[PDB]
RNA sequence: UGCCAGCCACCGCGGUCAUACGAUUAACCCAAAUUAAUAGAUCCACGGCGUAAAGAGUGUUUAAGAAAAAAAAUCACAAUAGAGUUAAAUUAUAACUAAGCUGUAAAAAGCCCUAGUUAAAAUAAAAUAACCCACGAAAGUGACUCUAAUAAUCCUGACACACGAUAGCUAGGACCCAAACUGGGAUUAGAUACCCCACUAUGCCUAGCCCUAAACCCAAAUAGUUACAUAACAAAACUA
């Protein structure tokens, strides 16, 4: 009638083996689609072993040079007066504007962090935004 | 989960980010496979045990003309089909 | 298959047997492809490939399974526990 | 060629670790006031970590400093010195309910 | 080794230091044997000077 | 065609940084007698109680202001291989959105 | 025939309806041999050591053997042996008041040279800190201070050297308190036991011996891997 073993192999592997054996005389309709279009990974059962020892995960942290600049702004001025809005795909945050002007300012050849940070704050003040320093 | 490591682009401040490039490749085959089994007059069942989209998924299957099962799943449904449903029952050819 | 009566025990076992089916590859339909050495729980069973002439020199339970699968040339040695289920 | 990929850098948002009350400060067996604030005024017992809140380094030093003053003759043993009963409260235990 | 012997002569019933004294002698004995099988000229001078 | 990596860099979520103490506006999508299910654009929905002042104007689709503390509440207990999520988020109400 | 007479290589049979004893019919298997008895061929571990028989109480070293890629002297805290010291409690002892005081599920016995309060040596033991997890090779160590001090330029190793809780022995000193043995009371059919009261060896210091533990984290030392893979249970599996 069929095979009900989950761990032997994929559904494709068992179906074509039974058909080749001669027990299943009616080819399932989904089988033809599978041969033409195979998935990226064949569905083979594998036991979720727990990781022991010095082995760690290979997932990398998502960090950018922008994040380093954002840390200084958040540490000094805290959260900006503008309210973050995640519904707008093209939203421009106050911190993001600070980073963008920070990148443009450092293209002039300035290396000192203090000069870059102070001038960016003064430049933002010229645009009308509020940068009340925390503490 | 340990098996989802290859599909993860990375982790952002302790929050995992799924690599959409691999999602697009998988979703392209999934939709392509779904249509073909529907083209050949195949039974498609929507299964989702989540009590926030149960009505939406149930209505989605009605519009498509296909079947949905978002309620409690009985133990011997797909395996012991003849006793649960009826003497001669055609098993679904695809489950979503 | 387990039941209160021996006659009912046979009936349950037969019907439930066809639900669990394997496909065993047979090199030239007379032998396994290569020598296999495995240790399932506490049962050590070692099987070896053989030519056509010398066939079916294995444990009496293995010979019964081999004739059903179709293998006609095999050598098997069972070490450790000889429990039928294992 | 893609410059949008993340770089392997340490976390820039690592908030500095919390400092204990007596961190970077020198405890002593001669200042009774500092040692007296960590003693129950009614009984004279020494509070644990879950009440004092000090770290693992300044808890042992306070314990050793207190016991040195007990024998050398600088503070009472079975009660808190009443002269230092009005010092600011640092422990997290409340008796009156 | 000389420091342990001075300590042992005072505190006779100490057993932790007596174990250290015996192991220190054994380690020096092992190292002297290794030196002898590699550089005999240096081993003779060390043996004569230290009184070992 | 814009590469997926470029999308994350300019996304508002990445520009937010740490989720603690961030002023984020949200929209209410479900109303109970005392609980307001608010969606702030994150993965899950935060739950807050109706304030005693101007409580009659908190209706479906109304925009409010939130202070995110944890993007997703999740903790680990002993004997648990995997953390037990709460499928919610933690936030507080600072008032209604000033249109 | 009726657990009788008897049978069996192992498991077993016979206790008035035995395919197992004895006889009969029939059958099976060897065959000029068959069966029994004793020797021999063969047969244990290139397998195992948390729970099964099995990691020896600990460390160093000799004989011996490994090295082969890389890399590695540690460390706030209660190691140890000396010297000095005492906070809280208890007792000798004195004063005062009271006639009772101790004890149990309930009592008796004991005490009345007693109890409460105030004043107070010696001996012994080390509240809270400790919801910390440090030191030592192990057994062990956690009141304070000082002195001396924790091997190896950083592998394995015995029957050899050194050590080893507690109980026990020999000699001297100490004795608050606890306490095998012993005596009394109670319980019980009996109680040379559990429960109550008294007291000794002894627990303590100095010197010597004994060398035993569920000395158990029942998991040997040094380098490693998370691959392969669930007997059961427990503290996941494995390689050199
Ligand atoms: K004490
Ligand atoms: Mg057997
Ligand atoms: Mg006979
Ligand atoms: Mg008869
Ligand atoms: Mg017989
Ligand atoms: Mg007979
Ligand atoms: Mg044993
Ligand atoms: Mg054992
Ligand atoms: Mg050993
Ligand atoms: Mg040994
Ligand atoms: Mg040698
Ligand atoms: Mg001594
Ligand atoms: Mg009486
Ligand atoms: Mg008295
Ligand atoms: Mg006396
Ligand atoms: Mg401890
Ligand atoms: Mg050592
Ligand atoms: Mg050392
Ligand atoms: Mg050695
Ligand atoms: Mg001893
Ligand atoms: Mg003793
Ligand atoms: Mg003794
Ligand atoms: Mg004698
Ligand atoms: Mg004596
Ligand atoms: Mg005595
Ligand atoms: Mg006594
Ligand atoms: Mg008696
Ligand atoms: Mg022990
Ligand atoms: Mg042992
Ligand atoms: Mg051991
Ligand atoms: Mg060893
Ligand atoms: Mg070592
Ligand atoms: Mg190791
Ligand atoms: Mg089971």
């Amino acid at each position: 009638a069929g095979s009900r073993l989950e761990t032997v192999g994929s559904i494709f592997s068992r179906t074509r083996d039974l058909i080749r054996a001669g027990v299943l005389k009616e080819k399932p309709l989904w089988l033809d689609i599978y041969n033409a279009f195979p998935p990226l990974r064949e569905p083979v059962f594998r036991r979720p072993r727990l990781r022991y020892g010095k082995a760690k995960a290979a997932v990398q942290d998502i960090f950018y040079h922008e994040d380093r600049i954002r840390a200084k702004f958040y540490s000094a001025y805290g959260s900006g007066p503008k309210a973050f809005d995640l519904f707008n795909p093209n939203f421009k945050s106050t911190c993001q504007r600070f980073v963008e002007k920070y990148i443009e300012l450092q293209r002039l050849g300035e290396t000192d962090e203090e000069k870059l940070f102070v001038e960016a704050g003064k430049a933002l003040l010229a645009e009308g935004v509020t940068l009340r320093r925390v503490g | 989960h340990r098996f989802m490591e290859p599909y993860l682009f990375g982790s952002r401040l302790g929050q995992d980010i799924i690599d959409l490039e691999q999602t697009a490749a998988h979703l392209q085959l999934a939709l392509n496979f779904t249509a073909h089994v529907a083209y050949r007059e195949g039974i498609i069942l929507f299964v989702s045990r989540h009590r926030q989209f149960a009505h939406l998924i149930e209505t989605t299957a009605r519009d498509c003309g296909e079947y949905a099962h978002t309620r409690y799943f009985k133990g011997g449904l797909l395996t012991n089909a003849p006793l649960l449903l009826g003497p001669g029952v055609r098993l679904p050819d695809l489950i979503i | 298959g387990k039941a209160t009566e021996r006659a009912d025990a046979f009936r349950k076992a037969k019907n439930r047997a066809v639900h669990y089916l394997h496909y065993i590859e047979r090199y030239e339909d007379h032998t396994i492809y290569h020598d296999i050495s495995l240790k399932f729980k506490r049962t050590h069973i070692k099987m070896k490939k053989q030519p056509r002439g010398y066939g079916l020199h294995c444990h009496r339970a293995i010979m019964t399974i081999c004739r059903l699968i179709g293998i006609k040339d095999l050598y098997a040695k069972v070490s450790g526990s000889v429990n039928m289920l294992n | 060629s893609n410059e949008d990929l993340p770089v392997p850098m340490e976390n820039p948002y690592k908030e500095p670790l919390k400092k204990c009350i007596l961190c970077e400060k020198h405890v002593d067996y001669k200042n009774v006031q500092l040692l007296s604030q960590f003693i129950s005024p009614f009984t004279g017992c020494i509070y644990g970590r879950h009440i004092t809140g000090l770290c693992g380094k300044k808890q042992k030093e306070i314990t050793k400093a207190i016991k040195r003053a007990q024998i050398l003759g600088f503070m009472p043993v079975t009660y808190k010195d009443p002269a230092y009963l009005k010092d600011p409260k640092v422990c997290n235990i409340k008796y009156r309910e | 080794i000389r420091n342990y012997e001075e300590h042992m002569q005072k505190h006779r019933k100490d057993k932790a230091h007596k174990r250290f004294l015996l192991m220190s002698i054994d380690q020096r004995k092992k190292m002297l044997k290794n030196l002898r099988e590699t550089n005999y000229a240096v081993f003779e001078k060390i043996c004569k000077e230290l009184g070992i | 065609v814009e590469s997926f990596a470029s999308m994350l860099r300019h996304s508002p979520l990445t520009q937010m940084g740490p989720a603690k103490n961030k002023l984020v506006i949200g929209q209410i999508f479900h109303i109970v007698e005392d609980d307001l299910y608010i969606d702030f654009g994150g993965k899950f929905h935060c739950v807050c109680k109706r304030p005693e002042v101007d409580g009659e104007k908190y209706q479906k689709g109304t925009r409010v202001r939130l202070r995110l503390l944890d993007l997703e509440l999740t903790s680990r207990f002993l004997g648990a291989t995997t953390d037990t999520t709460i499928l919610e988020a933690d936030a507080v109400l600072l008032g209604l959105q000033e249109s």
